[PDB]
RNA sequence: CCUCCUAAAGAGUAACGGAGGAGCACGAAGGUUGGCUAAUCCUGGUCGGACAUCAGGAGGUUAGUGCAAUGGCAUAAGCCAGCUUGACUGCGAGCGUGACGGCGCGAGCAGGUGCGAAAGCAGGUCAUAGUGAUCCGGUGGUUCUGAAUGGAAGGGCCAUC
RNA sequence: CAACCCGAUGCAAACUGCGAAUACCGGAGAAUGUUAUCACGGGAGACACACGGCGGGUGCUAACGUCCGUC
RNA sequence: GCCUGGCGGCCGUAGCGCGGUGGUCCCACCUGACCCCAUGCCGAACUCAGAAGUGAAACGCCGUAGCGCCGAUGGUAGUGUGGGGUCUCCCCAUGCGAGAGUAGGGAACUGCCAGGC
């Protein structure tokens, strides 16, 4: 909860005045990181799936949820069932600890990262940016992996607006781009 | 069709038995499930089922 | 040419409209292929496999309309 | 609404109880409290009741809704619904997974004498 | 030359009319043709009339057609026995009844519109009349 | 044989009338207990593009239903999982529907099951198609009968091909 | 070039967020009706109908046409 | 009587939207989570032990008629029996009499038990 405390400390108040909030029980709280990584493919290999899973199982201290299809009406293929991903949301402590893991060592462990999207947000006020490629960060070994990786990440905050979404993260150490 | 008829026999010495169908083309495992044996008037384990 | 054929009788309907003698279990309504057309309620219920409004204990028939979203509902109070 | 969900879960048996028209023993739960009441078949008038929201019980209680605390609540409605000449009733966990406090109290009213 | 692009069914029962349509008064132009009689337009008539209608107004103004065929109407071949399956959809009729609003004009003098719908009802079974916009 | 219209708001109705389907499928796609709920669009997201997976918002049975159509379904019958064998045996108040043969619905009772803490639910599948009477025989069971008597062949009865 | 959506206008046997007359089913009541009603049993004949009215399929809302419902 | 919770009646003039609003009573979030129990990943949900905080969300109220919804009187359509004209349609007598639309209504009402003022 390292960064978690920071929220209650530096954050919250920063927003309480900047956003001029009336109740501490309003300040846009951080509502679990999601993580997905729609590996897909499978068919060709099928093993790369559990690979993309084991990879996530490392990126995160929890257990990957190898998701399935749904519509089946997919040109690519897919038939109702059939593996195709591994969301794996974040759990409170592990969540913030993760929010710490990255932004402090992940985003830092770049490839050429010269700023971060300031519009990866939504309408409600939630951000979700793709890493483009797993930076090999604290995962099961480094030079010991497989054909690339990459994945997606979403924050999702109680922010009533994308604007308020900016305040959050901004109060933290979100590198962003400006 | 492809659904052959099966004869679930009683594990008890009684010659009593049940009848139904099965798709041996995909379910080679001999079916058993336990039913009621009128003769002994007591439930038991019925067998025999392609 | 294709056009032809058709099912047989298949009555299914109200055979015990409103209050009736309602014996131990007449029918009150055999309008199969339903649940909402006629719902099992009151002293009467059953609603056999073929969605046939059973009708228990002897008495009169009511034919009501209760619960959220219309819902006919049949039952048999005492007489 | 997490509440709107719990309702439909019980809307089932709650209808089954009506079907049989048996005096059900409702039991609503909440973070800080544990309620209980024996409503009549008609589901309009309640015969008895006993909830942690009543001083008499709260006093003798450490913390409202503490299992062993959400037990006397049942033992109470029990006798309370026995001196009334009431007995042999149906339990309605009202959507609450029969396992925690609701699990208890039920054994309380059960042990107390209630038939169910 | 005006029929439905699709129909869940190939043939419709004979049926019949019952007078008094719905489109009583104009609600698009300010003139138009009225029913006055019960009948049915072979859809080919509605077009035959439209052409005469258009080619009279020169171009000025706009026109409307509140009537539509949608009705199959079959026919049985010549030398062919009876009762051997329903005939084949030959054309498409447009059931109309008294009060029915056939067409409608607006951007053209009533003197023209009038002397235009006449050159229309000439190519029509049902006896039509003339109508105005009417504030109500 | 099943479904809709024809069919005039009970049942039922004809045509070489207008339109489709069945001759099966499932040891789970049955039972129960526990839990879940869509289609579609918008927006924002590595490879993800018309169309995979993810996040939110709108949406509300327009999804789904093993297979036609109609009716039905959120207490879901629709979906997931645990454990199971009630797709049990003998009966059956009372009804519906047939000229008849017959077909259908069925609470409750007796014996034994299963699932559940429990109330309770289960006598196959959401229902309505998935079917062949009789005879002549085949198989298993039965101390019913068995042409002088004891057996036996054969016959009956029950299950079944 | 145009669907979706929005407002204005229609159409439907296999459309329905509405909805009659009315028929039908059951209950109570008076009057009337040589029991008209139901059950069982002896004897039947009859299962080519026709026209007209009304509601329809089919035909051309043709036929002293044809196939139903009903009088 | 004011407010709140549980359970029902009746199910749109009871709903939706929008604005205001209530709190450490009740409720809600909320805290903590080895554990009971739970996640085809997550203490999100269920589940347990409970502060600190806030009514923010939800919920409950109140106001508001923009979207629902209820909805006549009158006229219109249809129709039973009797009669009449008639190209397949319609008229008259007389009973029954819609649907839509208009007037207008309308921001639910109500019982039982419990807890706060
Ligand atoms: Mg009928
Ligand atoms: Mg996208
Ligand atoms: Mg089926
Ligand atoms: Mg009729
Ligand atoms: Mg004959
Ligand atoms: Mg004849
Ligand atoms: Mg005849
Ligand atoms: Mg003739």
């Amino acid at each position: 909860a390292k960064l978690h405390d920071y929220y209650k400390d530096e954050v919250v108040k920063k927003l309480m005045t900047e956003f001029n909030y009336n109740s501490v029980m309003q300040v846009p709280r951080v509502e679990k990181i999601t993580l997905n990584m729609g590996v897909g493919e499978a068919i060709a290999d099928k093993k790369l799936l559990d690979n993309a899973a084991a990879d996530l199982a490392a990126i995160s201290g929890q257990k990957p949820l190898i998701t399935k299809a749904r519509k089946s009406v997919a040109g690519f293929k897919i038939r109702q069932g059939y593996p195709i991903g591994c969301k794996v949301t974040l759990r409170g402590e592990r969540m913030w600890e993760f929010f710490e893991r990255l932004i402090t060592i992940a985003v830092p462990r770049i490839r050429d990262f010269r700023g971060l999207s300031a519009k990866s947000f939504d309408g409600r006020g939630n951000y979700s940016m793709g890493v483009r490629e797993q930076i090999i960060f604290p995962e099961i070994d480094y030079d010991k992996v497989d054909r690339v990786r990459g994945l997606d990440i979403t924050i999702t905050t109680t922010a009533k607006s994308d604007e308020e979404g900016r305040a959050l993260l901004a109060a933290f150490d979100f590198p962003f781009r400006k | 069709g492809i659904r052959e008829k099966i004869k679930l026999v009683s594990s008890a010495g009684t010659g009593h038995f049940y009848t139904t169908t099965k798709n041996k083309r995909t379910k080679p495992e001999k079916l058993e499930l336990k039913k009621f044996d009128p003769v002994v008037r007591q439930h038991v384990i019925y067998k025999e089922a392609k | 040419g294709g056009s032809t054929r058709n099912g047989r009788d298949s009555e299914a309907k109200r055979l015990g409209v409103k209050r009736f003698g309602g014996e131990s279990v007449l029918a009150g309504s055999i309008i199969v292929r339903q649940r909402g057309t006629k719902f099992h309620a009151g002293a009467n219920v059953g609603c056999g496999r073929d969605h046939t409004l059973f009708a228990k204990a002897d008495g009169k028939v009511k034919f009501e309309v209760k619960g959220p979203k219309n819902r006919k509902f049949i039952s048999i109070e005492a007489e | 609404d997490k509440k709107s969900a719990r309702i439909r879960r019980a809307t089932r048996a709650r209808r089954k109880l009506q079907e049989l028209g048996a005096t059900r023993l409702v039991v609503h739960r909440t973070p800080r409290h544990i309620y209980a009441q024996v409503i009549a078949p008609n589901g309009s008038e309640v015969l008895v009741a006993a909830s942690t929201v009543e001083k008499a019980i709260a006093e003798q209680l450490k913390y409202t809704g503490n299992k062993d605390a959400a037990a006397a609540v049942g033992k109470a409605v029990a006798e309370r619904a026995l001196e009334k000449g009431i007995k042999d009733v149906s339990f309605d966990r009202s959507g609450f997974q029969y396992h925690g406090r609701v699990q208890a109290l039920a054994d309380a009213a059960r042990e107390a004498g209630l038939q169910f | 030359m005006l029929q439905p692009k699709r129909t869940k069914f190939r043939k419709m029962h004979k049926g019949r009319n019952r007078g008094l349509a719905q489109g009583t008064d104009v609600s698009f132009g300010s003139f138009g043709l009225k029913a006055v009689g019960r009948g049915r337009l072979t859809a080919r008539q509605i077009e035959a009339a439209r052409r005469a209608m258009t080619r009279a107004v020169k171009r000025q103004g706009k026109i409307w057609i509140r009537v539509f065929p949608d009705k199959p109407i079959t026919e049985k071949p010549l030398a062919v026995r009876m009762g051997k399956g329903k005939g084949n959809v030959e054309y498409w009729v447009a059931l109309i009844q008294p009060g029915k609003v056939l067409y409608e004009m607006d951007g053209v003098p009533e003197e023209l519109a009038r002397e235009a719908f006449k050159l229309a009802a000439a190519k029509l079974p049902i006896k039509t009349t003339f109508v105005t916009k009417t504030v109500m």
